[PDB]
């Protein structure tokens, strides 16, 4: 954790070591008057929010890229797609021709007079 | 662990298809009853064609 | 409602207005169902049928919460619509008040970590303790297989996890998730207070205050034989039930 | 002579003499004990003694 | 009766049937909730009497 | 409990061994000494039978 | 609870289960690996089957 505002670093790959690999991450943070466009980490940090849901995380703990991750979820409506919806779709509709033939077989015949082997 | 994840398609699952393969066979059954009464229809009578479309 | 899933609580009721509508249009067309109303009086042609939609509807609706219609099938078409949706119905309730069972007593959903060794293990739990105080220093100075890797992540991420009060222990426990190595006396405080923090853990030591005197003082004596007298008399634990109180804290079962 | 043995140590000596190449002859320990340090006179016992 | 409507309501509590199984629509569905209502308090019962 | 009390080793009044016995059971509580003794002689069979 | 609720299991499982458990007899063969074993060793159960 550096004071200044300028920082210097360097590698040293004279030969094969020079295969050597390392990557940073530096985040301007200001003392903890946090105000405005700071998310303020418990750490002593008062980083921008340009650097939210960026992925890659600023203070130690991901105080940053944390809670953001917002969907709409349901119950049966979890599974309503075209794979699963195959089932729902056809057989919702194999009841539903049932019921247009019990209507027409309940209104058009009653149940008395003389109907054997009728429908 | 013991904990939940409900019941579903994949669990109970094979009673839906002995009820639609029970339904199917009540179906073919019902026509086989429609059939052997053509033929106690036809003690007296003809050969059960003009039935099928009077009584039906 | 939960023991069956969102979607099979709806292929039951397409069920019972599948089977319902089924039952009914077999019945009209099995000539068997057809029987005489009279038998006092057999040899007239009155010849009806008792499947109406109603008879049919809750017949399936009848049979399925155990209860039964009267509405009894009489052909061999509608004995084997009626036979299997009472076996449908059978095996629907024996698996609901089966799973049931597991959704009202199973266990309660418990801390992923419960004691010294189940934060030795397990990474995503994050540690943290006080700077300048006795736990910090007992950690760096234990070695005991486990408090020494506990004050392998404490010394490697001293910016993060090490704070500077008990207050900013409670607060990191409060938004974070954060497992602070606090004095189990003002863990006793803090959830009385705050119903949502808890001790998780025993006793890792064992230790006690003092009322510190400079080294060769003639107090150390005088003080000890007025601790110890608040102590027989039990002003001391008058003194504890009086602050160490709390607004009051619910264990609820 | 050896030909009233048998058992997995038999059937290894048999198969570590066609390997190595020699003749041997089975002979049962006398005091039908292993070995161990007897404490009182330091002394070992059973095959261990006849090593 | 108000005596029959009373055995229908301790009937269909003990799983038992009775003799006098609702007609009218209107009655169905207050004998369809009731049916409703008596498997769920039974076997919220039988599952926790364990 | 009803108080709360201790256990003290016990010096004559002025000796000087006091402040090194006072010295020395916070060495082996901080080492762990004064638990693992305390494991060792108050574990048995813990009533495994009401389970 | 009378079809599955689980097998009458040993009251023995392990070493320590041998160390508490002073109904069940322990046993072991004189002039032996074993013997010498529990003779030998010291780690806070082995000794206490050798008592
Ligand atoms: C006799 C008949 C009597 C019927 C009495 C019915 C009375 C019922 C009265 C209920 C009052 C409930 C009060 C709260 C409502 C909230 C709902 C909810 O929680 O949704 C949850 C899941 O919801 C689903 O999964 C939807 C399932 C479809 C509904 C099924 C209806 C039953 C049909 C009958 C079939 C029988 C037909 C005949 C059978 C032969 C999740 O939703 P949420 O996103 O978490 O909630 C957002 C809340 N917010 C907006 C405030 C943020
Ligand atoms: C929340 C509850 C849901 C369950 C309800 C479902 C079952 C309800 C269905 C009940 C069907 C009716 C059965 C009655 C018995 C037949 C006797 C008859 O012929 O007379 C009837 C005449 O009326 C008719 O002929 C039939 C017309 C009614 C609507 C047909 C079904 C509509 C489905 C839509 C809804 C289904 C969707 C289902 C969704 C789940 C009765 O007439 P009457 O007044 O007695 O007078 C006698 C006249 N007569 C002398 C000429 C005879
Ligand atoms: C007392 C009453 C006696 C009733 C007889 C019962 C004994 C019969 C038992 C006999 C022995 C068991 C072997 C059955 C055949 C084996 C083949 C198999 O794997 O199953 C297959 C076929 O099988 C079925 O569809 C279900 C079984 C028969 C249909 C329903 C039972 C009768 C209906 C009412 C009878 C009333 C009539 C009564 C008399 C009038 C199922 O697999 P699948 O089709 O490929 O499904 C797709 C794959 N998937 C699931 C991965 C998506
Ligand atoms: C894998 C196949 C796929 C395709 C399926 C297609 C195959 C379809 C096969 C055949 C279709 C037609 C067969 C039935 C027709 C009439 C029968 C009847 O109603 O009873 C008649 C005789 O029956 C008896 O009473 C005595 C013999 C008993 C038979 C039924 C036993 C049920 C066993 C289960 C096995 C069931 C056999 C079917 C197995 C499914 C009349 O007797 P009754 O009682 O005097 O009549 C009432 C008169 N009363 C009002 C005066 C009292
Ligand atoms: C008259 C008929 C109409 C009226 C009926 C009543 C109306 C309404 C009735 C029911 C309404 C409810 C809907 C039913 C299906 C839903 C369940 C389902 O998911 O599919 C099931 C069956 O689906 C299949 O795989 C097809 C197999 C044959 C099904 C048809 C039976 C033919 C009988 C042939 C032989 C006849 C022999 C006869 C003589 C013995 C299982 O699918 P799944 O693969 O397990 O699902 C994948 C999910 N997973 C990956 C998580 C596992
Ligand atoms: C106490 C509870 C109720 C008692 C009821 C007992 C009844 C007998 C019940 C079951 C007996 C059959 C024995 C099967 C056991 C072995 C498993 C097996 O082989 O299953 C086979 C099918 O088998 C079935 O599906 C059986 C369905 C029979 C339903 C009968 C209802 C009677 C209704 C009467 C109405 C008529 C009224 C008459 C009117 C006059 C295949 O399964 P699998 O291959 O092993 O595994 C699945 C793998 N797979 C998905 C790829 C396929
Ligand atoms: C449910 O439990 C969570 C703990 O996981 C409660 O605390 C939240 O924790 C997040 C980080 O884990 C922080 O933003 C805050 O400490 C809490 N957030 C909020 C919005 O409260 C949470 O409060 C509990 N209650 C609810 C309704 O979610
Ligand atoms: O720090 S101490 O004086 N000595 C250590 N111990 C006991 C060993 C647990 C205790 C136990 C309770 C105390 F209050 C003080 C001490
Ligand atoms: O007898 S002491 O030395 N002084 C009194 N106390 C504390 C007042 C509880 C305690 C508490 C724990 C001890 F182990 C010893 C003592
Ligand atoms: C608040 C702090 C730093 C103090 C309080 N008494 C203990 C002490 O005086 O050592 C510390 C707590 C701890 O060590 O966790
Ligand atoms: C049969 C006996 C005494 C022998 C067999 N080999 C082991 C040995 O030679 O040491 C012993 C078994 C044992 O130690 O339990
Ligand atoms: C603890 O956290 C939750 C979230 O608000 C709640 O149960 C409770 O209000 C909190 N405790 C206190 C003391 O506010």
């Amino acid at each position: 954790m550096l004071k200044t505002g300028v920082g210097v670093i360097r590698m040293w790959a004279d030969e094969g070591s020079r295969l050597s690999r390392f990557r940073m991450l530096f985040t301007s943070f200001v003392e903890p008057p946090c105000t405005s466009s700071t998310f303020f980490c418990h750490s002593n940090m008062c980083i921008n929010n340009s650097l939210v849901c960026n992925g890659v995380q600023n203070c130690a703990y991901p105080w940053d890229e944390n809670h953001c991750k917002e969907k709409k979820k349901a119950g049966l409506f979890e599974q309503i797609t075209k794979t699963h919806g195959t089932i729902i779709g056809v057989t919702s509709g194999i009841v539903l021709v049932l019921l247009i033939i019990s209507i027409l077989v309940q209104v058009k015949q009653p149940r008395k007079k003389v109907m054997a082997c009728k429908t | 662990s013991k904990e939940a994840s409900a019941l579903g398609v994949q669990n109970i699952g094979g009673i839906f298809i002995v009820l639609a393969a029970g339904l199917v066979l009540s179906v073919f059954v019902a026509v086989g009853e429609f059939l052997y009464k053509s033929k106690k229809n036809a003690q007296l009578e003809k050969r059960s064609f003009c039935s099928a479309m009077v009584e039906e | 409602l939960n023991p069956l899933s969102p979607d099979i609580w709806m292929y039951v009721l397409l069920a019972c207005l599948g089977v319902s509508c089924v039952l009914f249009v077999i019945a009209r067309f099995s000539p068997y169902e057809w029987y005489n109303p009279h038998p006092c009086n057999p040899d007239s042609d009155v010849v009806e049928n008792n499947f109406t939609l109603l008879n049919s509807f809750w017949f399936g609706v009848g049979a399925l919460m155990q209860q039964g219609s009267e509405l009894m099938p009489k052909a061999l078409s509608t004995r084997i619509v009626g036979g299997i949706w009472w076996f449908f119905t059978l095996i629907i309730i024996s698996s609901y008040t089966a799973n049931l069972a597991a959704f009202l007593t199973v266990e309660r959903m418990e801390s992923p970590i419960d004691s010294a060794d189940d934060l030795a293990k397990q990474t995503k739990i994050e540690y943290g303790a006080v700077e300048d105080g006795a736990t910090m220093t007992f950690f760096k100075k234990s070695k005991i297989s486990t408090y020494d890797k506990m004050w392998a992540f404490m010394s490697s991420r001293r910016q993060s996890v090490l704070v500077k009060s008990n207050e900013e222990g409670i607060q990191r426990v409060l938004t974070s998730d954060y497992a602070f190595l606090m004095e189990s006396t003002t863990i006793e405080f803090v959830t009385q207070r705050n119903c949502n923090l808890t001790q998780i853990g025993g006793l890792i030591d064992s230790k006690g205050y003092g009322v510190g005197t400079p080294m060769g003082s003639p107090y150390r004596d005088k003080i000890t034989i007025a601790i110890l007298q608040l102590q027989e008399e039990g002003k001391l634990h008058m003194m504890k039930e009086k602050w160490w109180r709390g607004n009051g804290c619910p264990e609820e079962e | 002579g050896n030909d009233r043995f048998e058992g997995y140590c038999i059937d290894l000596l048999r198969e570590l003499s066609t390997i190595l190449g020699f003749t041997y002859e089975i002979r049962l320990v006398e005091d039908g004990k292993y070995g161990a340090q007897d404490d009182v006179n330091g002394q070992w016992n059973g095959m261990v003694r006849e090593l």
